[PDB]
């Protein structure tokens, strides 16, 4: 199972060579290669029998970041103000680490966190980053906001999982708000123009059962063309002047390269005829691979070539090797097993040199010298849940959800924004519902292929990738949305 | 001492509107006074849709203490157009934004409408902005992507001369001269000379390039971004590994590497890649797999996994 994935302590770690040529860049990573390597000689070996005598323990200290979750969950300092605008995020954060760290919210808990979200819920359509009253609405609360509602809500009165029904026809005006003819959202009124938005519009659409042809018009093509040489995928990409040709925006970036992926794979499930425009699903699995950070670095991934590692990306990263890896793999059937990134590194990374010292404040980050946040706690944590559970697309899992699907069974179509924006008929339509809610049911966890660096004790809950909460949230959840329960 | 709005002559006739929270809400932020007062104001402003200068005035207040409050940013465009502010003071304004350290995905957002709405017949003078700003800061995403559609939209309306095109492959040269591992710039240099409409591609061209790439690797050999170009570049234009393999071929043990320069540990990984890749091409499988055999047991145990994968496709 660990063949080919080699510990960190089982390699060399040698600085990144100079080639003679000093720059800013080899000094930024050279100063960071000495933090982690310096943390990793202190910590005993997680594979180890012989947990070496003076040197700290790795064990994942889930009390410790327990309780840093829960000391900022009820209050915020005046300074968290710079999150004003990204409060359903901190919930976000929140739940879902808990979610992994297997601690369970009592009911009264779950009904605060349930009130809050939907103050945040605009009568127009979408969430806000505030209250309707305070804040319009944005794709990534919205995102956010509903990723909580499926961790913390349920189907009673109370649960908040109705009120999202009833607004279903007012979210889905909202994204056509957002809608730009070129396949780009704006993520608000007047905002910026990016795959952030695309994948939490996607990941919303999917749950909510309320995907249509004029909502996804182009939006195939915008993401294609966030590829860039590299393999991995920019912000954005720009329609030159129905476009003659469109052009990425900036940098590969595992944010972006996740979000791309991610809209990518939401897509393939989407019976739509030639859509959604192909990926080069290959050089996505290169990139990715290629910023696992060397054994110096802790064999954490870094965001972009050239920059430093950091825990973050081991979702980012990480948690888009199974999508691109699943992409691959469909892709070399059309024409006519090892793990695919160092699972064990990662893991490594995220005990070693990703948890704050022990008997502090708890909570994970970005590295070492780094104060831990619920942002980095979540992440590191969620890229954590990929490299111990072997997540894998399963075509006879989407098989038996296929048989399994009751079409007679659903809540009110959306209506669309244009005439003719809907489906060609009924038959269409609920052949589309089938295959989004199959095909969102169809990750499973492959028997036999976990891997809990240090013990059993490590192990958290298994994430799915692409929507990144657990499965047992996710099932319930998309049934309710579809009726399928 | 702070003055409250509600003891201020000029904002007597707004009655302030409280947050609304709901019943004991989760991650609540003990907002200062300042902020909270501001945000009570500003609700009853958003609400009643005035457009005025105190407002205007208000917006900038809030953004001071919170820069990624996108409502308030929505807000303040929508006031810069309704009272026929001057967009240049504005900019101004952004400039002085970045020298405080106030940052975020809006204010770049804000600069980029801006600049839309301003439309320059010259872009000249925000380039050159754009180029001092990633001096302290050379690798800052949203100053590179913003840079992008700069001279993306600007080009589709006929603006950027051949001329600046020229100076701008200079300054790019530049930033890759002063760190050949910014890998910002490397994907700069990919939009100037590869992808962008206008790119000269022909086959003198394309020569220039790969001259110019391999200068880079040989001064750089382990640098990944000059590698992840070259496969790009080759790639893109459909071109045949083989040709170029001498000049790779001495990191696996047109211009050729220099005795090599110190701290040059042999193999380079990403030159194994390359020589795999060119087996592959020439249609020797077996060869192939040998060398990511090789990469995955002994010279890049990291991607043990990968390599294996690529050993295995060949088989
Ligand atoms: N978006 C984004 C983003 C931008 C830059 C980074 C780069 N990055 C990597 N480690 C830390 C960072 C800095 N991030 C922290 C999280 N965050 C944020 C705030 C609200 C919501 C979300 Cl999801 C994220 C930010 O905006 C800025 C990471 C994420
Ligand atoms: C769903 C959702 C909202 C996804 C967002 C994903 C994500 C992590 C995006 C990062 C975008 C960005 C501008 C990074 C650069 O920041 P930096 O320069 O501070 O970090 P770096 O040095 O690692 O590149
Ligand atoms: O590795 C499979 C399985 O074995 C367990 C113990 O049942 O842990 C062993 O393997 C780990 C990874 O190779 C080592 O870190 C650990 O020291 C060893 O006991 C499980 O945790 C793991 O899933
Ligand atoms: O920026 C104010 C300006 O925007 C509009 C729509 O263009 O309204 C938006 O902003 C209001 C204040 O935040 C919100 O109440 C509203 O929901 C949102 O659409 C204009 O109506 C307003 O003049
Ligand atoms: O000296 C290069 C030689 O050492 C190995 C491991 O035996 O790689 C180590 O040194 C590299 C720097 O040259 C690091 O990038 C790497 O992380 C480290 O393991 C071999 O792979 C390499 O051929
Ligand atoms: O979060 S963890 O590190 O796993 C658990 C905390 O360290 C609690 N450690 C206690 C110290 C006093 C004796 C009983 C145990
Ligand atoms: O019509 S609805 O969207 O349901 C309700 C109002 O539009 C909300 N407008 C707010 C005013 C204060 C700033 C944030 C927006
Ligand atoms: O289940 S197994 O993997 O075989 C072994 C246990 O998980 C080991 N966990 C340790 C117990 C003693 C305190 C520190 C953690
Ligand atoms: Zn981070």
């Amino acid at each position: 199972a660990t063949e080919f994935t080699p510990s960190v302590y089982s390699l060399v770690s040698k600085p990144l060579p100079s080639n003679s040529r000093p720059s800013a860049t080899l000094d930024e990573q050279a100063e960071t290669e000495d933090l982690i390597s310096q943390l990793f000689d202190l910590t005993a070996d997680p594979n180890a029998l012989v947990s070496e005598h003076g040197k700290r323990y790795s064990g994942l200290r889930k009390q410790e970041h327990t309780q840093f979750l829960a000391s900022s969950f009820f209050q915020l300092p005046g300074k968290f103000v710079s999150l004003d605008a990204s409060r359903p995020w901190l919930v976000f954060w929140t739940v879902h680490s808990l979610d992994l760290l297997g601690v369970a919210l009592d009911q009264g808990t779950k009904d605060r966190v349930v009130s809050t979200l939907l103050h945040f819920l605009s009568p127009k359509g979408g969430f806000g980053g505030g209250p309707a009253n305070s804040q319009i609405p944005h794709l990534l609360p919205t995102y956010a906001s509903v990723c909580s509602l499926a961790i913390a809500g349920n189907d009673s009165s109370t649960g908040g999982w109705k009120d999202l029904a009833a607004a279903r026809q007012s979210i889905y005006e909202f994204f056509m708000r957002c809608k730009r003819p070129d396949g780009g959202f704006v993520v608000c009124e007047g905002g910026e123009v990016d795959v952030r938005g695309t994948y939490c519009l996607l990941v919303v659409a999917t749950l909510l059962d309320i995907i249509t042809p004029e909502l996804l018009h182009n939006v195939d093509k915008f993401v294609s063309a966030c590829q860039t040489y590299e393999g991995g995928f920019a912000c954005a990409s720009f329609p030159f002047p129905e476009p003659s040709c469109r052009v990425s925006m900036a940098e590969a970036h595992g944010g972006y390269t996740s979000c791309s992926l991610n809209s990518h794979f939401l897509l393939t499930s989407v019976p739509l005829p030639s859509f959604p425009l192909s990926i080069d699903a290959n050089a996505a699995l290169r990139w990715t691979v290629l910023q696992q950070g060397e054994p110096i670095e802790g064999g954490g991934f870094r965001g972009r070539t050239n920059k430093l590692v950091d825990g973050c990306y081991s979702w980012w990263v990480g948690g888009g090797a199974p999508v691109a890896e699943e992409l691959v793999r469909r892709e070399k059937s059309r024409k006519v097993i090892p793990p695919i990134f160092n699972r064990v590194a990662l893991q490594e990374f995220t005990l070693v040199a990703a948890q704050q010292d022990p008997g502090s404040t708890g909570g994970l980050r970005d590295k070492p010298g780094k104060r831990p946040d619920q942002y980095h706690t979540c992440n590191n944590l969620s890229g954590l849940s990929i490299a111990q559970h072997k997540m894998s697309h399963s075509p006879s899992t989407v098989s038996s959800n296929r048989l399994k699907f009751d079409a007679s069974k659903g809540l009110p179509a959306v209506k669309p924004v244009a005439p003719g924006g809907g489906w060609k008929n009924e038959d269409e339509r609920q052949n589309a519902r089938r295959e989004i809610w199959a095909n969102a049911l169809g990750w499973i966890e492959e028997e036999g292929g976990e891997i809990i660096v240090g013990g059993k004790d490590n192990r958290i809950n298994t994430t799915t990738p692409v929507f990144n909460i657990l499965g047992l949230r996710l099932k319930p959840f998309i049934n309710y949305f579809y009726c399928q329960e | 001492t702070y003055i409250p709005m509600s003891q201020r002559r000029s904002w007597a006739d707004v009655k302030p509107i409280m947050q609304d929270d709901g019943p004991n809400p989760v991650v609540p932020i003990m907002y200062s006074e300042e902020y909270k007062d501001a945000m009570d104001y500003f609700r009853a402003i958003a609400a009643k849709e005035e457009k005025s200068e105190r407002a205007l005035e208000l917006t900038e207040i809030i953004v001071r203490m919170n820069p990624a409050h996108y409502t308030v940013w929505q807000y303040r465009f929508s006031l810069l157009t309704s009272l026929n502010k001057s967009l240049e003071d504005e900019l101004r304004l952004m400039n002085e934004f970045a020298v405080q350290n106030l940052k975020s995905y809006q204010v770049w957002h804000h600069r980029l409408l801006l600049l839309d709405r301003i439309s320059p017949q010259d872009p000249v003078s925000e380039i050159e902005y754009i180029h001092g700003s990633l001096l302290p800061d050379p690798k800052n995403y949203h100053t590179w992507a913003y840079l992008h559609w700069l001279y993306s939209h600007f080009s589709t309306l006929g603006r950027i001369s051949e001329a600046q095109w020229g100076s701008e492959l200079d300054w790019c040269n530049e930033m890759l001269r002063v760190d050949g591992r910014n890998n910002s710039a490397w994907g700069w240099r990919w939009y100037l000379r590869v992808s962008r409409p206008g790119a000269e591609t022909s086959s003198r061209s394309l020569q220039d390039e790969l001259i110019y790439i391999l200068k880079s690797i040989h001064l750089i050999p382990h640098n990944v971004s000059a590698w992840n170009y070259l496969r790009g570049f080759l790639k893109h234009f459909s071109l045949p590994l083989v040709p170029i393999l001498p000049a790779i071929l001495p990191y696996t043990a047109f211009p050729m590497p220099s005795p090599l320069p110190e701290d040059t540990p042999l193999p380079v990984p990403l030159a194994l890649e390359y020589l795999a890749d060119s087996f592959i091409e020439q249609n020797r499988v077996d060869d192939a797999a040998k060398v990511f055999e090789k990469l995955s047991s002994e010279y890049d145990q990291m991607r043990a996994g990968y390599w294996e994968f690529r050993r295995r496709e060949c088989a």
